[PDB]
């Protein structure tokens, strides 16, 4: 993940 | 008198409090001796009488008075723990048989709060004597301690052994106000996630003191709920895998060997490392594009490039020089050191992204400081002073340190630049951590939880750990913020999605508003 949207 | 734990306000935290406890005499051999009865006459009209304070069933107390000829009776957990104004109010109806002992506990004005830092003291039946458990209780058992003024040592803290008697107060770097926010904050995010672990401090940016720290799960230190299930101190004993965080100190790595050049297009997508397709969170990658973009983005191809460029075993001493993989000599006990994994390529690699290295979240605010004091990292310290109150004597004052100096001023303005993008940027995947009026900045920290004992990483929906390392205002912060989430068992989706900015921006926006931090736009 990171970010995810 | 144990001593008190004070925040920095002078505001008490434990104190010791005279409390009362309920015996009854209930045996006819009391009044064999004289006039007035001295054991229970009326069952019935006492048992009523005293229905009026506590755990009032008549009948109940009835039984209690009624059983076996023992001499005298107590009423469990509900016969003790009484108030000076229940007391008087008893004392008043001189019931025959009736009295309240007094008895010393530790009292904990604020219940669940900071419960994990703070710590409980446990109490010896017989003698009444409170022994630190956990947290500053226990560390600073021997100060506190009013009695044991035999040779006074500081539990794992090897020095400061100074050799009618009232104790030590301890001062803590905690501030009530911002506590509060945390505490608050927090229990939100149980409502809603439910996660097996979850902790979040607030840091001066320019000190290293510790304003506010709490976790979930924590107990009760008044009650004694929950104490002892997790035993461990998230902030200062417990290791996490970091994820994205840790990345920010790939960066600062690179920028300074001059390998990191933002406008530099590099290869995202995949990278096969020892028969294992290390890929980007989006596993397909964005094909070339920028490094700044990548690490906006949170690239896991980015570091693992930055890390070939630089070199293995410079990469090493890098995060070794950032403090990692040693303990922040920090105040608290048993200080977790964690461990650098370089054991292979694949570590070595998946290190720079924040899997297989553990760290302590303090650790990481020692790092994260570097950026906002000119490439110095601050010795994150919570114990303001330990002092006796009647003498004033400091035992031990605490004061900020400089931990290391790993990198430049101009490394840590260029490392700025990028964690200012990270959340204010056009592409950003963070704008979910912006805050209304507020310039804010950090990093976005989705790892993947290993497996509580033996096997690989935790499987599931969405088994990862979220955290953002955030500071504000940017720049020129005021504060550090770190939140962590391991494991939500309610809507993990949002988790992945969101991260733990659903508490980070109350936090954070509660905190500068109390400290009067000017504001923009509403």
């Amino acid at each position: 993940g990171g970010g995810g949207g | 008198m144990r001593g008190k734990i004070y925040d920095r306000n002078g505001k008490v935290l434990a104190e010791d409090v005279e409390r009362y406890k309920l015996v009854a005499v209930i045996d006819k051999k009391a009044s064999a001796n004289s006039k007035k009865p001295r054991h229970v006459v009326d069952k019935k009209e006492t048992a009523k009488k005293l229905s009026t304070v506590i755990n009032m069933k008549p009948e109940e107390i009835e039984k209690r008075l009624s059983q076996k000829k023992a001499f005298q009776i107590e009423f469990g957990r509900k016969g003790t723990n009484l108030t000076y104004q229940d007391k008087l109010k008893i004392e008043k109806m001189n019931l025959p048989g009736i009295s309240l002992l007094p008895e010393t506990e530790r009292f904990y004005p604020n219940g669940n709060f900071a419960s994990h830092l703070i710590g409980r003291a446990q109490k010896n039946p017989d003698t009444g004597e409170l022994k630190g458990a956990l947290g500053v209780e226990k560390i600073f058992d021997s100060y506190l301690s009013g009695s044991k003024g035999s040779l006074r040592y500081i539990h794992d803290i090897w020095g400061y052994i100074a050799p009618p008697k009232r104790g030590d107060d301890v001062h803590l770097t905690i501030d009530s106000n911002i506590q509060v926010f945390v505490e608050e904050a927090l229990d939100g995010m149980v409502e809603r996630y439910q996660p097996k672990d979850l902790f979040a401090v607030v840091m001066d940016a320019k000190t290293g003191e510790i304003l506010a720290y709490s976790q979930r799960p924590t107990f009760n230190p008044e009650t004694g709920k929950d104490f002892g299930k997790k035993w461990a101190n998230d902030l200062y004993q417990n290791t996490y895998e970091p994820g994205s965080t840790f990345k920010s100190y790939g960066l600062a790595a690179a920028i300074q060997e001059g390998a990191f050049d933002p406008d530099k297009k590099y290869k995202s997508g995949h990278r096969d490392i020892m028969g294992s397709r290390i890929s980007d969170w989006n596993r397909v990658g964005w094909g070339e594009i920028p490094m700044s973009l990548g690490f906006t983005y949170s690239s896991n191809t980015l570091m693992m490039h930055l890390q070939d460029l630089v070199g293995a075993d410079k990469m090493k001493s890098w995060y070794e020089r950032f403090g990692f993989g040693k303990s922040t000599k920090g105040m608290f006990d048993g200080e977790a050191p964690g461990q650098i994994g370089w054991s292979n390529e694949l570590q070595q690699k998946t290190s720079s992204f924040g899997q297989s290295t553990t760290v302590t979240p303090v650790q990481m605010l020692q790092a994260q400081s570097a950026f906002f004091n000119d490439g110095n990292m601050l010795k994150p310290w919570f114990v303001n002073s330990v002092e006796n109150p009647v003498s004033k004597r400091q035992f031990y004052k605490g004061q900020k340190q400089i931990a290391g100096k790993p990198i430049t001023k101009d490394t840590a303005e260029k490392v700025e630049k990028q964690l200012d993008l990270v959340v204010n940027s056009k592409k950003s995947h963070a704008a979910n951590y912006r805050i209304d009026g507020y310039e804010v900045e950090g990093k976005t920290g989705t790892a993947q939880v290993a497996a509580p004992n033996g096997g690989g990483y935790v499987k599931g929906p969405n088994p990862y750990f979220v955290s953002f390392m955030g500071d504000a205002p940017k720049k020129n912060p005021k504060v550090i913020v770190y939140a962590g989430m391991s494991l939500a068992q309610k809507n993990d989706q949002e988790a992945y999605e969101l991260g733990v900015s659903k508490a980070f921006k109350p936090i954070m926006e509660n905190t500068l508003k109390y400290l009067n931090v000017g504001k923009s736009k509403d």
